[PDB]
DNA sequence: TTTTTTTTTTTTTTTTTT
């Protein structure tokens, strides 16, 4: 039952070389 | 589908697989359709054991002969994703089809992204109420993907919001060749988990301004074809249906008057051939839509009228009429 | 008189080395599945 | 034709035969139009060996000349195939001619593929109603095959749904390769049962993707005629009619204009010498499209209006007039 | 003054064997 | 001249028999054969093969000969009418017999229909420019209609029953099958008159037969011996020889001089042997343009020409 | 010393009258 967010982040790594939980999503200035 | 790893059989080992996975291929479809010419290319794979491939893959995948009778009775049981509206679904007899390409295309507003939305939905629940069971792969070339729309039509037909939201996959392109390079990424999680649909929204977005002048014509509708192909081959290996939208512009010319629409889609014949049915829209009065078949395999040319609510998209209601 | 379903099963037998009665065309997703 | 079994005369063993089946060739006529150069790479085939077949296979299958009566005589014998129209059948002089190809190129929802779901029902009902009393075989590229459709025009023509879609052999192809490879299993199909047609749609689909660039131009040309060459020895051997699509492309090269029509087909000179007729599809008005001779030896060039309807192709009605 | 039919069946026979009263040109599928 | 006036000075029928066995029909063939040939067949030593050359010479012309006995000889040369008066004037008086003349062009440019005319206007008399002979037609494409012959036979007067009998029709299915044509059409046109050779096409076959970069030397030399046994035909008989081929588009843009982004195939063989090449280009409708691109004597010119029902024929006002 | 081949491919609106 490998979740969705489990699965994406194994495959960005293998296509990326990039940490998921490290380099996060962003849409534009946030109040954080 | 037929899992890769079985055709460790005579001599394939796990450096072979690894190789071809590594390239592209994740399937045992994807071998038997690769040409040779392509599996030649990648490096550590000889011609003895480039046919090696082809002939297990065969023995595995049909790629004979089949009687038309057969083929009817596969057809018939082939799942169609509603679109939310009686009138839609009755106009394309069932709904949207697994294992074709279908395109949208208009202006603005007229509903291309808000009835993909709804499919992102429509495509979770049970397949006795004409779903999928299985995952969205939404791939958005605008920056106008809104969760928010989501979660509504999810409320409407009764699904958890956050079941709804976490079955999703989004990813943005922002130029054309990192637009084909998804496909890649998108074909392995095909391998490992259940999905049924994949939306482009919109194909034709960044071609547009990637290539400049007649100059980079052809090298701009070669790259095209190529991504048209791509998305072929997924409908072929998995069965996930396949939504593509796109733009339109104005016709200069007035020759072609005996056209009462004075706009066409825009992709060329690369565009038009590539795709297996075409749905025009159209804005009509209030929030209501009209939807026409240009060209199906089997679909007579015939309209629709639709309608855009807050739970996405349903037929038209007698107060708007 | 020799059936066009039975004359595909030798065909296929020949030249890819299948058994047709295992392997059928898919070409979507199925109800049945 | 002259079956393969008859050359088992002079020394020629069981074996001899057998191989020159795996090679491809199933008739006393391919093997007599092979060429010597063509026997000589199967194996176990010596150099007397070949001239021994070479005879033998000519002393069946005529090599010599005929007067232009006796072909005259023949061709008025030949079997046309009809299209379900009044006004297409007189454009063409009586129907599909058998034993040469046909090529239909337009746009799209031009009709390409209902005239070819039409055919390859017409190949079946009796020769008095303009039949052939055969099966059909459908290579599809494109994925664009329906066997909903002949289960409408069966009805059309008296026949019954369930026979009609147990005499048409469909198989898909998935790349050039795949493609040639296919043609090697019709033959085989060919000669142990009576076919009256076999289509190919579309033909350039796959080669378009296949062969990218100017540098791999001259590879995909020669592949490309190979292909064709193999289609026209189908003919000559067993007589059935060849239907072939193809796509078109808007050329953008404004430096002539005498031609009003700014669309060409896909193919280049390969596939414009190839066929032997070559017809242009163009949409009319609502369900009319226009039909246009192009290129044949005997026939004027002219231009006729046909409608596709549910039941198939057919001559417009008052209705739409 | 030999009529063409006739030389053309001399002509068969001398460079193939063949006897062009049985062995004739086939165009396509015939209506008999 | 008959190959059985070699029956002299110890020569026997069993000498002959065996030439012709191995293509020679003629004597004219006898004399312009090479020594090696000869000596290749069985049956003939060198003895032999001296005395058929001696012999041969002396009914067959091989000294020098003034240039105006030459002018004067071809002054009588048959050329075939081609029913248009814009072709039989551009090229000063239709298609001359006893050399090569090559077609070649774009699709539906009307090669065929031209050789279909040439077919019917061979068999009317001499004073209408025709030749008064048969017709030999090898086709390499399958696209030999008769019912167009029937059509072109009643405008020129002729019967359609006899047109139909004085034609033969050969299908080349490969490039082996295609020379060996020749072979069987030499003894042909030994015994009855034949006016006119059509090969259509010339590089159809060659194209696919030969594959790939490896085989372009071996597709040449094969070509060479096509069209030295054409010009062999036309030696000894004195056969009009048509032949038609396609074209090929010049994908390397270096040159842009000629409008013509399309070249004849074939290469510097076709270019050399064929005595006059045409150019064919489609006009409006009907009509159609032919471009003397090579001639030995004819200036490079440009006229128009129409397909009609009845054959090939001068455009109409009515195109006009 | 020899000896050429072979086509692709669409864009994209303007602007009141009395
Ligand atoms: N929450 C909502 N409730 C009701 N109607 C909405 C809502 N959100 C959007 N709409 C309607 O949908 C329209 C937008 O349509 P949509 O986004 O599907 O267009 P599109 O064809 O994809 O256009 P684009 O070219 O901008 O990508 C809005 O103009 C509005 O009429
Ligand atoms: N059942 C039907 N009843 C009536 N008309 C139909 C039916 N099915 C299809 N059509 C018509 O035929 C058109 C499809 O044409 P078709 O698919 O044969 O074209 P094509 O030239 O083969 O296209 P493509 O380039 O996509 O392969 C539809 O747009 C519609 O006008
Ligand atoms: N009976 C006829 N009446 C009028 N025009 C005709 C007739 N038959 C053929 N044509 C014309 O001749 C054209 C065919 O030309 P032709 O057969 O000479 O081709 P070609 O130049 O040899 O080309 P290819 O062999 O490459 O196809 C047709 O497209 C048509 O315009
Ligand atoms: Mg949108
Ligand atoms: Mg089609
Ligand atoms: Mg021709």
């Amino acid at each position: 039952k490998k979740s969705l967010k489990d699965l994406i982040y194994e495959t960005n790594k293998t296509f990326y070389q990039v940490d998921s939980n490290k380099v996060k999503y962003k849409v534009g200035l946030s109040k954080k | 589908f037929v899992p890769i790893e079985k055709l460790q059989v005579n001599g394939i080992t796990m450096a072979d697989v690894k190789k071809l996975r590594e390239s592209g291929l994740h399937t045992a479809e994807a071998v038997a359709y690769a040409p040779r010419k392509d599996l030649l290319e990648i490096k550590g794979i000889s011609e003895a054991k480039a046919d090696k491939l082809l002939n297990e893959a065969a023995r595995l995948v049909p790629m004979g002969f089949v009687t038309a009778a057969d083929f009817h009775m596969r057809r018939s049981e082939l799942i169609c994703l509603t679109t939310g509206s009686k009138n839609l679904d009755t106009l394309l007899g069932g709904g949207v089809e697994t294992g074709s390409i279908t395109e949208l295309f208009g202006e603005f507003r007229t509903g291309k992204s808000q009835l993909c939305h709804t499919l992102a939905v429509t495509c979770q629940i049970p397949l006795d109420i004409g779903g999928g069971e299985g995952k969205c792969l939404y791939i958005d070339t605008e920056g106008t993907f809104r969760p928010v729309r989501l979660v509504s039509i999810a409320q409407r037909f009764g699904l958890d919001p956050d079941d709804a939201l976490n079955n999703v996959a989004y990813a943005r392109a922002y130029n054309a060749d990192h637009q084909l390079r998804l496909l890649d990424a998108a074909a392995q999680m095909m391998s490992e988990s259940r999905f049924s649909l994949i939306v482009v929204d919109s194909v034709m977005a960044l071609y547009r301004t990637d290539f400049s002048g007649r100059g980079e014509l052809s090298a701009r509708q070669m790259h095209l074809a190529k991504f048209m192909r791509a998305l072929q081959r997924l409908a072929d290996q998995f069965g996930v249906a396949v939504v593509v939208t796109n733009q339109v512009v104005a016709q200069v010319d007035g020759g072609m008057a005996f056209n009462p629409d004075p706009k066409k889609p825009i992709g060329g014949n690369i565009m038009a051939h590539s795709s297996t049915t075409r749905l025009g829209f159209k804005k009509g009065k209030g929030c209501q839509r009209l939807c026409k078949v240009v060209d199906s395999p089997c679909l007579p040319e015939a309209e629709c009228v639709f309608a855009i609510y807050e739970d996405g998209v349903g037929d038209p209601r007698e107060e708007d009429e």
